[PDB]
């Protein structure tokens, strides 16, 4: 190890520093609520009427588990672009509303 | 230490740092030359007899 | 990482990455100059002597 | 819709600029011409929906 | 990985109080190290291995 | 965001404000939306 830090292959009388010490994890853990309360995606996206553009609408969903995966099941999903998270990486975060 | 300042804790943090070249290793060679001397300094001052 | 897709956040963690390894070369100046100022009143406190 | 579909609005003026996410409807009438304009539309003041 | 926030370290208990309204904990170098499990809600602290 | 510091059982005459410390604690968050500009405190 010193000799191929040291880049030669004689190392003379001292003391030479060389990599560090670490010590690995042994396992993972993972904790989220438990809730499975389904939010309601398909009412708001397949609702019959839509508001105007003067008088937009602004609708609460929370307490409820987020799931994205169906949402981008449908084929005429085109305009979609996100700033702050990327698009493929909404089914592992969470928000507070 | 090198990483562990910059890219703790992020193992694919260290393989980017790579590509920067050789900066920490002359930071541990700067580093250890103060180190080294400081010891020299009390050397001379009090070790003459 | 998790936030941001990887095909762009190198952008985002290059222009991070540059701004701790700026912070270090600053530090590791500051102690060649101070050690030099040591090193100086260190050879009079051994000619004192 | 073929018969034309009618209850989407919007609008061609309004007296200042608003902040973001703001919470107001007033359609009221909406003038151009130094005089006020009260009541219905007329000449500098038009509805502005 | 509490509720997103990935890292390596030994979880242990703690015994700072919490307010009703704080769940993280923060430091000098404004990196984590005090969080609360979502599901049972002790307070735990983080340190590096 | 909702801060209230209710002090009881303080032994004083009303006249002005005394000394103290007072640290303003959220003690509930509602997340609606809307923006207030006006209203009316309600009283017993
Ligand atoms: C959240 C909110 O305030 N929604 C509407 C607002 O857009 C409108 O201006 C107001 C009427 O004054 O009625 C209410
Ligand atoms: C959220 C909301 O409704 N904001 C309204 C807007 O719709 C309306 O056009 C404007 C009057 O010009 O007042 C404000």
């Amino acid at each position: 190890e010193t000799k191929c830090t040291l880049k030669s292959f004689t190392v003379e009388k001292g003391i030479y520093q060389t990599s560090n010490f670490r010590v690995q994890p042994t396992e993972s853990i993972v904790r989220f609520p438990n809730i499975t309360n389904l939010c309601p995606f398909d009412e708001v996206f397949n609702a019959t009427r839509f508001a105007s553009v003067y008088a937009w609408n602004r609708k609460r969903i929370s307490n409820c588990v987020a799931d994205y995966s169906v949402l981008y099941n449908l084929a005429p999903f085109f305009t979609f672009k996100c700033y702050g998270v990327s698009p493929t990486k909404l089914n592992d975060l969470c928000f507070t509303n | 230490d090198c990483t562990m300042y910059i890219c703790g804790d992020s193992t694919e943090c260290s393989n980017l740092l790579l590509q920067y070249g050789s900066f920490c290793t002359q930071l541990k060679r700067a580093l250890t030359g103060i180190a080294v001397e400081q010891d020299k300094n009390t050397q001379e001052v009090f070790a003459q007899v | 990482f998790s936030r941001l897709d990887k095909v762009e956040a190198e952008v985002q963690i290059d222009r991070l990455i540059t701004g701790r390894l700026q912070s270090l070369q600053t530090y590791v100046t500051q102690q060649l100059i101070r050690a030099a100022e040591i090193r100086a009143s260190a050879n009079l406190a051994a000619t004192k002597m | 819709k073929v018969s034309g579909n009618y209850n989407y609005l919007y609008r061609l003026f309004r007296k200042s600029n608003l902040k973001p996410f703001e919470r107001d409807i007033s359609t009221e009438i909406y003038q151009a011409g130094n005089k006020p304009c009260n009541g219905v539309a007329g000449f500098n003041c038009y509805f502005p929906l | 990985n509490f509720n997103g926030l990935k890292g390596t370290g030994v979880l242990t208990e703690s015994n700072k109080k919490f307010l009703p309204f704080q769940q993280f904990g923060r430091d000098i170098a404004d990196t984590t190290d005090a969080v609360r499990d979502p599901q049972t809600l002790e307070i735990l602290d983080i340190t590096p291995c | 965001k909702i801060y209230s510091k209710h002090t009881p059982i303080l032994v004083r005459e009303p006249e002005d404000l005394p000394q103290g410390f007072s640290a303003l604690e959220p003690l509930v968050d509602l997340p609606i939306g809307i923006n207030i500009t006006r209203f009316q405190t309600l009283l017993a």
